[PDB]
């Protein structure tokens, strides 16, 4: 554990509290091994709560996001250059873990190359639960604090899943009082009513591409589209132009 | 002020070396590929995955776990509408009525408390809320570290 | 018309356009004046065309808002201290006039304080129509210019009426070439299907409140709802909170 | 930048006598009241007004007149779905279906082509369309004088 902490970053600013990265393997046989980062609160704010979060994808890293563009103590300088601190980091009022997560994403690994074309909600989370047990032997005096889960996007799966694994162990160290989800799948049917709906409504798609989503995508699955959605999401894609549609009226990059 | 070029910041920063021996990472210096800020193969190569969520939201809440769902209302990938359906498709009983939550002066979003879930919104934030709304959603965290409802 | 002619304005900066302002009768009986504000382009554009914009409200100044904080050539400063000039004014392409209409709106009056509580579509028109055929009269150099008429809101009615009235006359000094309407009022049913929709849409009502105010509303003018609609539109209110209805995602001034 | 005051100078400004000198304004000063940006009572006191302009704009377009309409798509006192929903009721035919328009490299709005009238939106804009995008407001303003369809 003391092994697994951080000195200093290249470029990082001072600061006043502590923070530790490195790997938990969950896998001996595969050798399945996840990369974690964990920026802790100031000392006066102790002992605060343990929140793991998690970004989505599927394939997307909490590191590369959640950690240096969303709620981390710090964001990362143009050309890579150094870090500036967040004002507005979560690590004020939590210990915040980051995890890479499947193996494969970020700094995360898998020693069975065919793991990466595998991937699924099911061993994604029973990976994530080994990676917790044992996080909590490296970490001990972390057993008993209150823990929550977090995440964004496909985390809407990965948060739940997750939870309830914890929940159903009954790991009497895993103290879970609960979880929380951003912008995040929730039901396929009635997440691709609202999204095509709020899409009409926001002037990004043609009064005939709406309805010809509606008419191709019910039936289907997010992660999975029909033929048939796919087609009709291509015209939709052409009708949005050159806009981030992770944010509607911000600029995008050059 | 925002700048809409990011991950390419984060590119650049995760390859250094320095970085990942900061880090303790890529140790053996086995990872044999560019660092990438998510795995494209990954992406395209998932397999399960099931439709609804909804049933173990029931199982957690009927657990007594504190369970709250946010939306940024300027994203368009994964809509506040889209949320709102979903949501309301728990049949879920309404104990505070959809009302304007305050930072400060100004409204920082909209709130539904149910029996069992709170559903918040935050706006004019995109999908990655703390980088659109930095400080509204520490509020937003703020309050449900405590299970306290979004204030004004 | 030299008469209307204006030298400069207070706090006025430089400019390279001509400016003229004055009233217009239009019902000598009642003794009703109308108040315009031309904005010309500058002599190389010309000759350019001719744009009447009109405000809606009903009740609001197109001097107060169109030449004011939107289009016209000039800013006004903070305290109402001075002018700043407009960079992407619309004079600049073409010779603008702002109408205040009706009679008893911005610097425009009217003779017989009744009519102040009168007011109507079919009256606004018909002074509109007066006004211009007048106006062409005092500014003979105008007639035979293609002309447009154009405005936001509440002139949704105004703009089509007036074009209607102005194409039926056959005047042959007017060259009608067309019309252009911004977030206007085009057709009472549907409009309100569209902005109840699009609020739910945009996170600032209720599900319950949405479906109160469709049930409430939909047999109702913009203009004069039922005491229903006033119920179900004060909840609604409520729920919006202290926002910027006429922008959602811009501060409101303090 | 944007200042959500600026009734606020108006209201200080036209209430001159210097500016109403300079206008050729109230000049008898018989304007028996202060100036407002809008008169309440006559919001409060209007008569007649059809419920639908539906008729008068196939009476025009049969006419031949050259007829634009806009939209600022952040606007939610006449937002963008209540004129698709109006414009969608003309029954028109398209000529040319929903596409994205540029100003520079920046997508403006989109805008849709039917036969005899044209639909244009402004990204980003609120009510006022000139204040909140003065800029691609000017586009507009020229493509409409030409009868030229928005760019991109
Ligand atoms: C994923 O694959 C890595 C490439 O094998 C592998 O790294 C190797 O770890 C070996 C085993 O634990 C280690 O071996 C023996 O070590 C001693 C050296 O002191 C020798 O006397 C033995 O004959 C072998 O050499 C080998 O040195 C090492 N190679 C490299 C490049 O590091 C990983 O297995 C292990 O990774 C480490 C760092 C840790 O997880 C270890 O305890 C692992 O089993 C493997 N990573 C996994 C499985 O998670
Ligand atoms: C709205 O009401 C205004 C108050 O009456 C009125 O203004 C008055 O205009 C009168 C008439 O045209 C004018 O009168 C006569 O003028 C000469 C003075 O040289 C005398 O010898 C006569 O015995 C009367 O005095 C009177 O001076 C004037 N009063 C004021 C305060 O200006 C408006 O009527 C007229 O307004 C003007 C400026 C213009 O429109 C005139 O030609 C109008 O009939 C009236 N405004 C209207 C009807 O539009
Ligand atoms: C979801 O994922 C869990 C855990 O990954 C699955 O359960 C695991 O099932 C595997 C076989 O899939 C077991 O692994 C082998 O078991 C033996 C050890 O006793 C050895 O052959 C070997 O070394 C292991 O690879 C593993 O024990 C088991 N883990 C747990 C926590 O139970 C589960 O798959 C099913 O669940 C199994 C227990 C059993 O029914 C398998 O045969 C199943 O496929 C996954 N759920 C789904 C989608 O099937
Ligand atoms: C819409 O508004 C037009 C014009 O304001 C109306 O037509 C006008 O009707 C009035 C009576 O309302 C006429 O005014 C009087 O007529 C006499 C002059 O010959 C005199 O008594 C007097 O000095 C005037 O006040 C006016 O001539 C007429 N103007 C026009 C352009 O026709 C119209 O109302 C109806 O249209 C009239 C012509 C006639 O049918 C009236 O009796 C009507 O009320 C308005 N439309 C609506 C909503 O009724
Ligand atoms: C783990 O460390 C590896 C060793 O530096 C690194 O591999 C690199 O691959 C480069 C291309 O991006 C190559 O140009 C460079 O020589 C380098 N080193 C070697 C010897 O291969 C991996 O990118 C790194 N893995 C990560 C970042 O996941
Ligand atoms: C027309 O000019 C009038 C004369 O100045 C002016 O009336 C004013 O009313 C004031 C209150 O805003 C009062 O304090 C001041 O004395 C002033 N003058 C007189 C003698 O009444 C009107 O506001 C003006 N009409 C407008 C602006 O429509």
């Amino acid at each position: 554990h003391a092994a697994d902490r951080i000195a200093r970053l290249p470029g990082q600013p001072a600061v006043d509290f502590d923070m530790y990265s490195g790997y938990i393997t969950v896998d001996e046989g595969a050798g399945r091994s996840l990369f974690y980062l964990l920026q802790e609160a100031p000392e006066d704010a102790q002992p605060a709560p343990l929140v793991l979060w998690l970004n989505g994808g599927p394939g997307c890293s909490s590191v590369a996001y959640g950690a240096s563009e969303e709620l981390g103590a710090f964001r990362v300088k143009p050309a890579g250059a150094g870090l500036v601190l967040n004002e507005y980091r979560w690590n004020k009022v939590a210990n915040v873990l980051f995890l890479d997560s499947p193996a494969g994403v970020g700094f995360s690994y898998t020693n069975t190359s065919s793991d990466i074309y595998t991937s699924g909600d099911n061993r994604t989370a029973h990976d994530s639960y080994a990676f917790l047990a044992k996080w909590f032997e490296r970490f001990p005096h972390y057993k008993y604090r209150d823990f929550y889960i977090a995440g964004e996007s496909y985390a809407g799966h990965y948060v739940p899943e997750l939870s309830q694994l914890v929940h159903r162990s009954k790991n009497p160290v895993i103290n879970l009082k609960g979880f929380m989800v951003g912008n995040g799948l929730i039901d396929d049917y009635h997440d691709y009513v609202g999204t095509f709906e709020f899409w009409w409504n926001h002037g990004i798609v043609s009064d005939d591409t709406y309805r010809r989503l509606k008419e191709a995508c019910l039936h289907d699955s997010f992660i999975h589209p029909s033929p048939a959605c796919d087609a009709a999401t291509d015209v939709a894609t052409a009708e949005q132009g050159n806009i981030d549609m992770y944010s509607l009226y911000t600029p995008v990059c050059n | 002020s925002y700048d809409p070029c990011t991950e390419r910041y984060s590119t650049a920063y995760y390859n250094r070396r320095d970085v990942q021996m900061a880090l303790h990472a890529n140790v053996t210096g086995a990872m044999n590929y560019t660092w990438a800020t998510c795995s494209d193969t990954i992406n395209t190569h998932w397999h399960d995955a099931p439709r609804s969520m909804l049933p173990i939201y029931r199982e957690l809440i009927a657990a007594g776990l504190r369970i709250w769902v946010f939306s940024g209302d300027t994203d368009a990938v994964v809509p506040l509408t889209a949320t709102r359906y979903s949501i309301g498709a728990l049949g879920l009983p309404t104990t505070t009525s959809w009302y304007p939550w305050y930072d400060d002066q100004e409204v920082g979003g909209w709130s539904q408390v149910y029996k069992g879930l709170t559903l918040v919104s935050v706006r004019g934030a995109g999908h990655e809320v703390p980088l659109h709304r930095p400080r509204q959603a520490l509020v937003l965290f703020q309050y449900f570290l405590q299970g306290k409802p979004m204030p004004g």
